[PDB]
């Protein structure tokens, strides 16, 4: 998390730290499932306990966690490893259930009624151990409070200068300042993008921090989350089938 | 090769040497691999190559690792390198590291070490079917008065006395756990003897050694009393008593509780136990 | 006595380990954390020697985890 | 890119190449995280620590400043990766590995012949080169033909060199397709005993194979046996394309402990009574694995010398170099190869006894000697010095251990008598002011526990420079029999007069007196000093029944009682001497042939040299190798007689195969090595009777796992060897903890 402030205990139950070929980031569901982006987890895809899962600690260098075997890697098939980040979403499905405590509970599924919370300039929660404000990883938890940026005004931010055209797509979410400062960077992908369900006082995961600019926090660009809500349905299926 | 995606680890290997007996002179390092693993060569000639003399010589002849070190020295002197699985390996076994004085082998020093700790090396890799087949010379694992779907009437008995016929037949109490190389050991007393061969002076309050192999799934909790039968094996533990192995030729059930066994579905299976340990304990397999 | 149930506790209501005919048992899922769900955790000994729940069912109850629940004020 | 350029920028401040070099290796990053300061200060010289630390420190100060930065793209994951390297300036690596040359002969081609040959496989094609020599019509040069070797298909198969049974172990065959048609393969491996596999083996597996790809294919197995599988994995290609490959290879399953070696030796002695029956009461240890079925081999010898010496021992195909069992890669370790074939080839000499070994013996002790003396010329420095690595400083030790041996040994190898006598010269710089030699990085240090390590090793350094040079005197000719002759019997004579003074002044250590007292017998020292020396080294021996050996104190535990070597028991077995106890005994032995021949002293030392021997070959070490070969060859010629004594023994165990005995002829005649080795179960015991009339000897070898080590193991040296992963090593390498 770029900008941010270092989180205390309880804050985030359900991060999780995901460590292979890449330095990424999780949302807990249930007691046995990861929520992550697919491009984060498509490298060592094929192996199926290749990832080390870390949950339930504030600090990435610290010896005392919890750890998560991978049984199985679901990677959605409308996601394409070449070039963009259309359709970035994967499962993960952990041998082992978790022992949800003060310091591990998962993140709700969004509602379908849920966008009532998600609607633009209203506050969402991003994070994650991501390259901070000075350009290192982060030793201990970060997290910004940002607001949802709307769609035309996203989309018209990108395709340029650098960007390839079709980066954005319907399955996608932005949110950020206009002066930057508040991003998320390079090591927060799969993080959890929460909203607060004041109605019931729950928190669920409405964004999947997936791509921006190639500077974190640039003023006039946005990060770029995958809209979890479209793919309910295939979330269920693939818990309840697999 | 290409991708496949392989598993690499980093070896640390610290020597040196107490007290002033035995004071320089060359000494070899040599460090049995884990299984599937190969030194890395290219971090291996930075020891020696560099301007650094970590090491004199070193070869990779085998899964071995022999480290030539001039001298041992009093403060710790360690060396590292990379180690890559060329073909992967799940449940990896610790394997053996020994350093010793070239030209006088009588002063040595042998260590085991195991693979890291919450590492996926130590979890399992077999498919489904595989798995099955990999646990038959495993001991089967059951708790307290659990029916097979194939235990009929009697099938204490059979085991005893047809199939595979029982040599020895203890009730034992778990006292405490060890971890030894690859294997598990249960530090054991015994409460109640029903039949022996070879360990002869078997008795209650007598104890004994029961190990089974890392491999198996079966795990004797202290504190509980367990029903335990099959053939002597052939190790002796430190007094001169002889240790069992448990494998798929030994019957493992842990006793039912007294709250337990009053229960009304498990009384009837319950006086099945006790009228088999009194028959066999008895009359033996003369029947 | 009770099957265990796993991330909750159980609970003797007519008395302390008794399990016999007609004892009440109440099962509970370790709080906050954890809700249970397909009955209430309510069971009785049965006259055929086994725990019946309210609905007549002699399997246990499952817990479930509680999603959400974070700390922020 | 920018990482390249600082360094670079880094190197161009120093344009001394020593610089260069000494900055460069302070850039490469060491495996082990050792602290730049803490790494800096090993380098021995100053003026190449000063560079290297300053490129060191901004290495690493570069690299972590630079650290996590890496790896720009539009995704907000990261990717982790080591950290960068310098691209060497250094000549880059030009691929030096090739298939070896088939079809490299000569063959008697009339007018024309046609050659049925068999074609090794690869990718890259390859040329036929031919020569003809024609008597009549002399020599001419053939035209190169090509022939290209190709596969339309490939099977590659690998396997671990060692796996543990039951370990889970998934086996990748990798399917090669070169043709540009997509393939369907169909693959399986056969079924086989001992291992778990898949639908009890032959579970076929449909694979599609891309036009130009590879694709591994994953199978499960566990193995279950305790010896070795051959696995074959079978490829055949679906519908009417032919294409298919099969590859078949050996697994070797280990048993789970770690290899434990017991190797006791019991003295075979009819003509005392109590010699005649003795029992051996096999293994119980508390540390073997369960299982494995292990047993206890048991090697009854009544022909010591032709066992030793024979085609079964020092001059082996492979020589003492394979049965000594030890890595071989130092320079010293080289004349294993050299001094027992040597030693080897006197006793046959001067005993007549190559007609009763096979005749290709001669042949493997020639091929021994070569090859040795083409290895160990390797370490020959310019100035003829020998140093105990490549690139290592000269060692006088090592020098004198080379002139000792190449001097007998290069007449047959074809070596050549001017570099041994710059050789010997190098040595004879050596000598200092006293007499006595120096040597600034030996070899051995040998003497401790034992104090006044200096006056030791000087001696004996002396000692052994002087039995160096009196066989190097062997080396010269008329060439050299004024110049260099005269200057190396000057020489031996100034360290004897070091030697004898020191030999007469006395409080010298057990192995420094008796090597004194070979070089006082080998070169002609004068009788008082040759006198004095013998009695000084007598009063040092130690003797027990009819053994006579040389050892060391190893303090006092408090109060102690004096009679040290007082047990013995025939019926016990013999003590495994430690290293240092053979070789000083070996040298007394020597001693005792040339000063006083055989003797009764001589029986008693060379007796216990013959019961100290190991199961399979040598004794503890190379350096006690070649030494106790050597003085045990120069006893059995000594000792050698013609009568056919021997003796009859006859061995019976309760094995869980059954009772088994075997009663066996032995005699001096005889040649009896691995193929006559018995076996026996590892628990049970074995009961052994003797009968004759000379005395033998009984070595048994117990290897066993076993799944813990002793609590008495490591007393003085320690290893302690730990293992991480990767992400975890890396992580903590480019760690910043503790700080902030
Ligand atoms: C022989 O094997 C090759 C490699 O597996 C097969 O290539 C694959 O062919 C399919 C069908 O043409 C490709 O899918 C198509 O890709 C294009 C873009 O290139 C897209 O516009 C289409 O909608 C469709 O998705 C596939 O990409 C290609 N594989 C790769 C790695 O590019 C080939 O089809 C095989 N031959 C036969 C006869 O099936
Ligand atoms: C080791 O044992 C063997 C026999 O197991 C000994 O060979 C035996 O030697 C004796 C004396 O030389 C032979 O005695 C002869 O026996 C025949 C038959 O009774 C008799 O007619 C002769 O007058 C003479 O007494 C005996 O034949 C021979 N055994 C065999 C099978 O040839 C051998 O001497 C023993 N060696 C040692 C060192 O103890």
């Amino acid at each position: 998390i770029y900008g941010g402030q270092k989180a205390k205990p309880g804050d985030f139950p359900w991060q999780v730290l995901i460590l292979g070929g890449t330095t990424a980031a999780g949302a807990l569901l249930y007691d046995n499932w990861v929520l992550t982006a697919a491009h984060a987890v498509y490298e060592q895809k094929h192996d199926a306990s290749a990832l080390d899962i870390r949950m339930g600690t504030l600090k990435r260098l610290s010896p005392h966690y919890t750890q998560a075997w991978s049984e199985a890697v679901f990677i959605h098939e409308g996601y394409t490893h070449d070039a963009g980040f259309d359709n970035d979403i994967a499962l993960i499905k952990l041998n082992n259930k978790v022992v949800i405590n003060s310091n591990i509970t998962p993140i709700c599924l969004p509602r379908k009624e849920a966008e009532s919370f998600m609607r633009t300039d209203d506050i969402g929660t991003a994070s994650g151990w991501g390259l901070t404000q000075r350009g290192f990883l982060a030793r201990n938890l970060m997290y910004v409070d940002i607001p949802i940026v709307d769609h035309q005004k996203c989309t018209a931010a990108y395709e340029k200068p650098p960007y390839p055209r079709g980066s954005v797509t319907a399955n996608m979410l932005c949110a950020g300042l206009e002066s930057g400062g508040k991003d998320s960077c390079r090591g927060d992908a799969g993080g959890a993008l929460v909203f607060l369900d004041s109605e019931t006082e729950r928190w669920f995961v409405g964004g999947i921090v997936s791509w921006g600019s190639m500077n974190c926090g640039e003023a006039g660009q946005y990060g770029v989350y995958t809209k979890v809500i479209n793919y309910i349905p295939w979330i269920e299926n693939i818990i309840s089938d697999f | 090769v290409v991708e496949e995606q392989e598993s690499r680890v980093h070896y640390t290997v610290c020597i040196w040497r107490n007290g002033k007996v035995g004071l320089s002179g060359m000494a070899i390092a040599d460090v049995t691999l884990l299984s599937g693993f190969h030194a890395l060569r290219a971090d291996l000639e930075k020891l020696t190559s560099l301007s650094d003399r970590y090491v004199s010589h070193f070869e990779t002849e085998g899964p071995h690792v022999l480290l030539y070190f001039d001298s041992v020295p009093t403060s710790r002197e360690c060396v590292g390198f990379e180690a890559v699985q060329e073909v992967p390996v799940g449940l990896v076994q610790p394997a053996s590291a020994t350093l010793y004085d070239y030209y006088n082998p009588e002063r040595r020093c042998s260590v085991f070490y195991g693979a890291p700790s919450k590492s996926r090396l130590l979890a399992t890799l077999c498919s489904a079917e595989v798995c099955q087949c990999a646990e038959g010379k495993c001991p089967r694992q059951r708790r307290a008065l659990e029916r097979g779907l194939q235990d009929e009437d009697g099938y204490r008995m059979k085991f005893a006395c047809y199939y595979p016929r029982v040599e020895y037949g203890f009730q034992v109490k778990v006292l405490r756990e060890d971890s030894r190389a690859a294997f598990r050991l249960f530090e054991t007393k015994i409460t109640q003897v029903l039949h022996f061969t070879k360990d002869v002076k078997a008795a209650a309050n007598q104890m004994r050694n029961f190990l089974v192999r890392a491999s198996c799934r079966l795990r004797l909790e202290p504190g509980k009393e367990y029903l335990i039968m099959g053939l002597d094996g052939a190790t002796y533990d430190l007094e001169g008593h002889p240790q069992y192995l448990l494998d798929s030729n030994s019957w493992i059930e842990e006793m039912p509780s007294e709250r337990l066994c009053r229960s009304t579905r498990q009384r009837a299976a319950c006086a099945q136990l006790n009228d088999f340990l009194q028959e066999y304990g008895t009359q033996g397999c003369q029947v | 006595p009770p099957d265990d149930l796993p991330s909750g506790r159980v609970e003797y209501i007519t008395g302390p380990g008794v399990t016999t005919y007609k004892a009440v048992i109440q099962y509970s899922c370790e709080e906050t954390f954890y809700t249970m769900k397909v009955n209430d955790g309510k069971y009785v000994c049965e006259a055929d020697g086994f725990w019946t729940s309210s609905k007549g069912e002699k399997s246990l109850p499952v817990c479930e985890p509680v999603c959400g629940l974070s700390a922020r004020t | 890119v920018n990482f390249q350029k600082a360094i670079n920028e880094k190197l161009g401040q120093y344009a001394s190449p020593t610089a260069k070099r000494c900055c460069q290796d302070g850039v490469t990053r060491l495996p082990m995280m050792r602290s730049c300061e803490q790494r800096a200060a090993r380098v021995q010289q100053p003026d190449c620590r000063e560079p290297f630390l300053s490129c060191c420190q901004f290495a690493e100060s570069l690299r972590k400043k630079s650290r996590d930065k890496g790896q720009a793209g539009l995704q907000r994951a990261l990717e982790i990766l080591q950290e960068e390297d310098l691209i060497d300036e250094d000549d880059i690596p030009v691929r030096s590995f090739f298939p070896e040359n088939w079809l490299w002969r000569v063959e008697t081609v009339d007018r024309f012949q046609i050659l049925t040959l068999w074609l090794p496989d690869s990718l890259t094609t390859w040329e036929i080169h031919g020569l003809s020599l024609s008597k009549t019509k002399g020599l001419c040069v053939a035209t190169p033909v090509q022939l290209r070797v190709f596969r339309e298909f490939h099977l590659h198969l690998r396997l671990p060199m060692s796996v543990r049974r039951f370990e889970q172990l998934e086996l990748r065959p990798v399917l090669y397709n070169y043709l540009d048609k997509n393939l369907t393969v169909s693959v399986h491996v056969s079924p086989v005993e001992g291992l778990c596999l898949a639908g009890g083996g032959g579970l076929a597996q449909q694979v599609l194979v891309p036009a130009g790809s590879a694709r591994p294919v994953a199978f499960s197995v566990v193995p279950t046996a305790a010896a070795a599988v051959s696995l074959k994995v079978v490829a055949r290609g679906s519908f009417e394309f032919p294409v298919g490959d099969a590859v078949s290879k050996v697994l070797q399953i280990e048993k789970e402990g770690a290899i434990h070696r017991e190797e006791l030796v019991y003295e075979l002695n009819p003509l005392d009574h109590r010699g005649r029956t003795l029992e051996i009461p096999g293994n119980s240890d508390p540390n073997m694995i369960p299982d494995g079925d292990f047993n206890s081999y048991v090697r009854v010898t009544a022909s010591d010398p032709l066992d030793t010496l024979g085609s079964e021992g020092a001059l082996s195909p492979g020589g003492v170099a394979s049965l000594l069992r030890l890595p071989r890669g130092c320079g010293e370790q080289t004349m294993i190869y050299l001094a027992p074939t040597l030693a080897a080839s006197r006793y046959l000499d001067k005993t007549e006894q190559w007609s009763t070994l096979p005749p290709e013996t001669k042949d493997h002790a020639v091929d021994l000697i070569q090859k040795g003396y083409m290895r160990i010329q390797q370490f020959r420095k310019a100035d003829g010095s020998y140093a105990a690595w490549l690139s290592r400083d000269s060692s006088t030790w090592l020098t004198a251990f080379v002139l000792k041996v190449l001097s007998l040994a290069q007449e047959q190898v074809g070596g050549s008598p001017e570099k041994l006598q710059e050789t010997s010269n190098w040595l004879l710089s050596q000598q200092q002011a006293d007499g006595s030699f120096q040597d600034p990085c030996p070899v051995l240090d040998r003497s401790m526990q034992g104090g006044l390590v200096g006056n030791d090793e000087t001696v004996a350094l002396t000692a052994f420079v002087t039995i160096a040079l009196h066989h190097g005197l062997a080396v010269f000719q008329d060439e050299g029999a004024e110049p260099l002759k005269q200057r190396v019997e000057a020489s031996i004579s100034k360290a004897n007069s070091f030697l004898g003074e020191k030999a007469s002044a006395g409080l010298l250590g057990a192995h420094a007196a008796a090597i004194t007292a070979y070089a006082l017998s080998l070169t002609k020292a004068p009788v008082d000093l040759l006198g004095v020396a013998h009695n000084n080294l007598m009063a040092m021996a130690q003797e027990t029944g009819d053994n006579l050996y040389w050892g060391s104190v190893t303090g006092s535990q408090s109060n102690a009682v004096s009679p040290t070597p007082a047990p013995r028991n025939p019926s016990d077995p013999m003590p495994q001497a430690p290293a240092l106890w053979i070789e000083t005994t070996a040298y007394a032995l020597l001693h005792l042939l040339l000063h006083e021949g055989k003797a009764e002293m001589a029986d008693q030392a060379s007796a216990w040299l013959t019961r100290q021997g190991s199961f399979q070959g040598g004794f503890r070490s190379t350096q006690d190798t070649v030494i106790a070969l050597d003085a045990l060859s120069a006893y059995w010629i000594a000792s050698h007689t013609t009568e056919e004594r021997g003796l009859n023994v006859t061995l019976s165990s309760t094995g869980r195969n059954g009772f088994k005995s075997h009663a066996l002829q032995l005699n001096n005649r005889q040649i009896r090595g691995l193929e006559e080795e018995l076996q026996f179960s590892l628990g049970s015991k074995i009961n052994v009777k003797v009968g004759g009339n000379s005395k033998g000897t009984l070595k048994v070898l117990r290897t066993y796992n076993v799944l813990d080590m002793k609590n008495t193991t490591c007393q003085d040296l320690q290893i302690e060897v730990t293992v991480k992963g990767h992400v975890e090593y890396t992580m903590e390498a480019n760690e910043d903890y503790e700080d902030y």
